[PDB]
């Protein structure tokens, strides 16, 4: 788990790659990945509310 | 100088838009007042700090309708005889607290001339303001862009709405085609624009209703009212421009109060 | 929602087309609550006789609706009709007229269906009758339609004088506050309660002339108040002369100083016998 | 923590008085103080880029 | 509660910025509202002496709705864990006689 | 003081993205602002051997207050200090001398 | 934290000799050849396919 999570962490940097700089806009990718950091920082949250530790 | 002045081209705009007359002439006055906005002064033999009296005349000039300044030529004209000199007229201007008086009892200040001459008095200095600022909308091949024609009456509106403030801006979509306006086209709809005052009146029964009849008998009752005729295109933008709601029409409530109570 | 009041005071349809008694208008303009009707009587289809029946017999002068009284065809449309020529003053006639085609009666004949289905896009009559004949027969010129305006508008107002003198020849001096009162709709402050209790001496009285003057005065109101632009902003009140060359020049039509002393004695709350803007126009601007 | 090793409930925590009244003293008199300072900053910066 | 306040955080900001509006007027808010919690947990730590941690910050938020939920229901707090701590007291040192009874070995104290 | 500064940092850039300039004239100075703030919560550490966390990096201020005032008001804190374990190991003693379970004082 | 468990007070917890200087004059330096790393760096990049 603890490597599939980094690959998914080294995955989900590689689409915002191909998607940002030779396939979009950063100016179209940007308004996603700062919602893909507040999903972070919301699931990041949620499993203190499933687990109830940090 | 992008923040320079931002806030005093709205100052200024806030002063000319409601404020006290008194800094309002201390920007000298001479012409300066041409700064109301944002050939009868070559005749200006004036004297610089002329007065506030005759400012609040002036404005006037241009404030007071066309039917309605009869009146004010009437209530000028409290010794009868169909004429009044500086007596009565100085009087009622000093009681707020001079090339007018050159230009109509002759430079000897004392020949009374016909007060009847209060009419083209103001309707050349109606056009000629109107003209200097024609020109300051830069006119191209004597017309001027449909924005700028619709901007002027936000300049004359003077209101604070960013609805139909960004109307204004998204017209070049609306009329992407080009026409340019002319200074007549614009002129005549001022006069309508003057006399709205019996437009809403005669439109009353329209009124009882609503809908500002349909942007053409629009057109057609004002050369009624404004004694003046219009043409189409020029109504259109108008229609275009402040149809806030969408509908294609205007309510009292869209165009005409917002006009009639200008007139403060 | 003015079409739910011409509900009320209407008591006479025929398939919704509900036709207004000349009394029914009258009532609408004077009361302001009236309730009685209890009726749906025209569905016999009298009407097509009723009103031509006794229109025949109508005074064209100032009694064109105290002549037929409650019998006649006026229509919805029609009655807003009314209500825009109610105010309208001497300057707008002309222009009522002439927003209307202008081109005589021959181009004015169907503006009177263009006045009614004007309300539709928006969603046999008794002036019409004295309009155009029987089926668009009379040419009703300006001055003819004119003659129509001001005696209709001088009658909701020669009635409404003898609802306040309460049918008397004259007025006495204190009804003449309530109609202003009424007509500033600022009762409520007692302070001109107050100023009319004690400072107004109950005495002689006001004829027809002096008040419908006064009522006709109040048509032209906004030509006065433009008139009194350099005065406001001067903030100087005025004196009685003063007022009346004002409203002289303002109107057409002089007042007697009988009446405006009271306005002053009445207005002038500040006591110094003269009428500031925020005084008169100030609480005439309260509707 | 919910309570103690012997399962004793920990004290009730203090609550700094008029706290969340007594932040609003200093953050807004100084978000005003922080906008104030930028225009006479930027007038004292336009003389040389916008 | 405070999921809610983080989901509609995340809705009102989403339809705000793709329907709505535009991205470009929303970033200057987008960013000026992360910033504007940082405040509020440095305001945290300074309304209360902790770094404000989730598994922390909601016992001390528990321990309120405790004591003010106990003082309202007048039920005794104070002589409850006074009990509660002559209990593990007197038991820990039962826990000590385990030595010299059981095993013969010398006491610990 | 810290919230104070902590507050301005808004207002210096409320102002400077909507009134007086754009938000992409200002969007990048607040990046340079955060990479500097985490650069100080860094370079904090090498300063002192510990983290940039509130409750302890509150006291390791705290103390220096203390360490300075008191040396200050010229008071023997190494004195204050050295009496004060004794104190929490004599009572110790005495507990330890009463001990409930192992006879000394009946 | 701040109190031993006794009721001691902590000692004087250490500040390096002027840190505060020694921060400066390795961020400013580095600050700089940053700076001069990426002009240089930007010549060669204009000398080729982007800019
Ligand atoms: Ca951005």
């Amino acid at each position: 788990v603890l490597w599939g999570g980094l690959a998914y962490m080294a995955t989900q940097f590689g689409i915002l790659a191909r998607l940002t700089w030779w396939e979009y806009s950063w100016d179209i990718m940007e308004p996603v990945t700062y919602f893909i950091t507040y999903g972070s920082a919301m699931a990041m949250y949620a499993y203190f509310v499933m687990t109830r530790q940090e | 100088s992008g923040f320079r002045d931002r806030k005093v081209m709205e100052y200024e705009n806030r002063i000319r838009a409601y404020s006290t007359p008194d800094k309002i002439f201390r920007y000298f006055t001479p012409e300066d007042f041409v700064r109301s906005i944002t050939s009868i002064f070559y005749t200006l033999g004036e004297c610089g700090l002329i007065s506030f009296s005759d400012y609040i005349f002036l404005t006037t000039v241009l404030s007071t309708p066309q039917r309605n300044f009869e009146i004010a030529f009437k209530m000028f004209d409290l010794n009868g005889d169909g004429e009044v000199d500086m007596e009565e007229f100085e009087q009622v201007q000093s009681i707020i607290r001079s090339a007018l008086t050159t230009y109509f009892f002759g430079a000897d200040l004392k020949g009374k001339l016909t007060i009847k001459n209060f009419l083209e008095f103001q309707r050349k200095l109606q056009h000629d303001v109107l003209k200097l600022e024609f020109e300051r909308h830069d006119p191209v091949d004597g017309r001027i862009t449909e924005r700028q024609f619709g901007g002027m009456l936000l300049a004359y509106s003077g209101v604070q709405s960013k609805k139909l403030t960004a109307m204004q801006r998204q017209l070049k979509k609306h009329f992407k085609e080009g026409k340019g306006l002319t200074f007549q086209e614009v002129e005549n709809f001022f006069t309508f624009l003057k006399n709205i005052n019996d437009v809403d009146t005669a439109l009353s029964f329209y009124h009882m209703a609503g809908a500002s009849l349909d942007k053409v008998t629009m057109q057609q009752v004002a050369r009624t009212v404004a004694k003046v005729e219009l043409s189409d295109h020029v109504c259109d933008v108008v229609f275009a421009l402040f149809d806030c709601d969408g509908n294609g029409e205007l309510s009292n409530k869209e165009f005409v109060s917002i006009m009639k109570q200008r007139l403060m | 929602l003015r079409k739910q009041r011409f509900m009320q005071f209407s008591s006479l349809e025929h398939e919704g087309e509900y036709y207004m008694t000349p009394r029914d208008f009258l009532f609408s303009v004077m009361f302001e609550q009236m309730e009685r009707k209890t009726s749906v009587k025209k569905l016999t289809k009298k009407d097509i006789e009723d009103t031509l029946s006794g229109i025949q017999t109508a005074g064209c002068g100032s009694t064109f609706f105290r002549d037929l009284g409650d019998k006649g065809l006026i229509s919805y449309t029609e009655y807003l009709f009314l209500l825009t020529i109610l105010t309208k003053p001497h300057s707008g006639f002309h222009v009522a007229f002439k927003m209307l085609d202008t081109d005589g009666n021959e181009m004015i004949e169907k503006r009177e269906f263009f006045k009614l289905q004007k309300i539709i896009s928006k969603q046999n009559t008794t002036l019409q009758m004295r309009f155009f004949g029987k089926r668009g027969q009379r040419k009703l010129h300006y001055k003819e339609f004119r003659r129509f305006m001001e005696n209709l508008q001088t009658e909701i107002q020669e009635m409404e004088f003898l609802q306040f003198s309460k049918g008397l020849s004259f007025m006495r001096k204190e009804d003449f506050a309530e109609w202003l009162l009424f007509f500033t709709n600022t009762e409520n402050k007692d302070i001109y309660w107050k100023n009319v209790r004690e400072k107004l001496s109950a005495g002689e009285s006001i004829s027809l002339d002096e008040f419908k003057s006064f009522c006709h005065f109040t048509t032209h109101l906004e030509d006065f108040a433009i008139a009194m632009q350099m005065f406001s902003l001067a903030h100087r009140p005025v004196r009685l002369a003063e007022f009346k060359r004002a409203v002289k020049v303002a109107t057409g039509q002089e007042l007697s100083n009988n009446i405006l002393d009271t306005v002053f004695k009445i207005f002038d709350l500040d006591g110094d016998e003269c009428l500031s803007h925020e005084e008169f126009l100030g609480v005439l601007k309260n509707r | 923590v919910i309570v103690t090793r012997s399962g004793a409930i920990l004290p009730k925590p203090v609550k700094m008085s008029f706290g969340l009244l007594r932040v609003f003293s200093i953050v807004i008199p100084f978000l005003y103080v922080g906008t104030l300072i930028s225009k006479n900053f930027a007038a004292l910066l336009e003389e040389h880029d916008i | 509660g405070g999921l809610a306040y983080m989901a509609t955080q995340f809705g009102i900001l989403a339809r705000l910025t793709w329907w709505e509006y535009s991205w470009d007027i929303m970033e200057p808010v987008t960013y000026f509202i992360t910033y504007g919690s940082a405040m509020a947990m440095y305001a945290y730590f300074v309304m209360t002496r902790q770094e404000y941690v989730y598994p922390e910050a909601r016992d001390r938020q528990y321990l309120l709705f405790f004591h003010k939920g106990a003082k309202k229901s007048r039920f005794d707090l104070e002589k409850y864990n006074q009990l509660k701590d002559a209990i593990a007291q007197a038991e820990m040192d039962l826990k000590r006689l385990r030595d010299p009874l059981q095993v013969h070995l010398p006491l610990r104290q």
